[PDB]
């Protein structure tokens, strides 16, 4: 399974871009209404998992 | 781009910006150079641009006759 292996800060920076409002975004791609984590984003540390967990509470927001 | 914009936010549509004269103002495709999640912001910043345009074409343009039109627009351009 291939993953795109994003950096770090950049997911801050998308992080905050999801706390504007703003949408089409690399990250957190609604699909109905419903803001929901891609399945590619991993980070060279936290097992390509805990980032879908951390990731999942931002979301809610 | 900064100072691009900001014509384009004020009346003048360039390369970067193009004009269409139903839609309004919107960015033209992807560029490398800048990222490709920012391509969204402006469109909803030029939901804006296209208001302001549309104000003073119809501004200028006066247009039906009658000086309760001519001091509306006079007014128009205060607020």
């Amino acid at each position: 399974d291939d993953r795109v292996l994003v950096t770090e800060t950049q997911v801050i920076r998308e992080t905050l871009w999801l706390l504007s409002g703003v949408k089409k975004l690399f990250i957190f791609q609604l699909i109905d209404g419903k803001v929901t984590v891609r399945n590619n984003i991993i980070v060279t540390h936290l097992t390509h998992s805990c980032l879908r967990s951390v990731l999942e509470q931002i979301a809610a927001y | 781009m900064i100072h691009e914009l900001l014509l384009a936010l004020s009346g003048y549509p360039g390369s970067i910006f193009t004009w269409n004269k139903r839609s309004g103002l919107q960015v033209s495709q992807d560029f490398p150079f800048l990222h490709p999640s920012e391509t969204s912001v402006l469109n909803r910043l030029c939901r804006l641009g296209t208001d302001y345009i549309r104000f003073t074409e119809f501004i200028e343009q006066y247009t039906l006759h009658g000086i309760y039109l001519r001091a509306f627009c006079t007014g128009l351009d205060s607020v």
